[PDB]
């Protein structure tokens, strides 16, 4: 998994 | 502390009297938690992630303990896969990125 | 270095003789890269987060050099919005979380 703008 | 990335930096954080687990993530602008009550009114919210853009309720003056620090700041609710404390908190208890 | 987080966390990376732009993330297990040509053989996989799943090209054992330092890992290159360095990567360079 990856992370947000 | 200092955390080493090993494993995913999983922290426990006290919301609403609640004990949460969520990520310490430098690649998120903001702190997205999973779907919870949360007090007042929320704002619409665009975010953009790996997969695309989702529509998030933004609520502000959340208080949020991150490891027995507090901050006190927006946090996004939406369908995120963890939560996530991004660098608008990361910043509020002092979190740098050292090597 | 000591990053601050008031800012995204970009450094430039050199990979494969081409100087590019990335996101030091902790929030990412694996190291994704805007879509590019990375020699050897390579598999399919999914990566998922905001917004869903994304299908990726996983090549193993890759030279990036993040900021001078040098690391070798998983490079998964896919339609992502930002050059990101996950987990997989940042260990390599010694990269801690501090507070
Ligand atoms: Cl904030
Ligand atoms: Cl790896």
């Amino acid at each position: 998994v990856v992370x947000a703008x | 502390p200092q955390i080493t990335l090993w494993q995913r930096p999983l922290v426990t954080i006290k919301i609403g009297g609640q004990l949460k687990e969520a990520l310490l993530d430098t690649g998120a602008d903001d702190t997205v938690l999973e779907e919870m009550n949360l007090p007042g009114r929320w704002k619409p919210k665009m975010i953009g992630g790996i997969g695309g853009f989702i529509k998030v309720r933004q609520y502000d003056q959340i208080l949020i303990e991150i490891c027995g620090h507090k901050a006190i700041g927006t946090v996004l609710v939406g369908p995120t896969p963890v939560n996530i404390i991004g660098r608008n908190l990361l910043t509020q208890i002092g979190c740098t990125l050292n090597f």
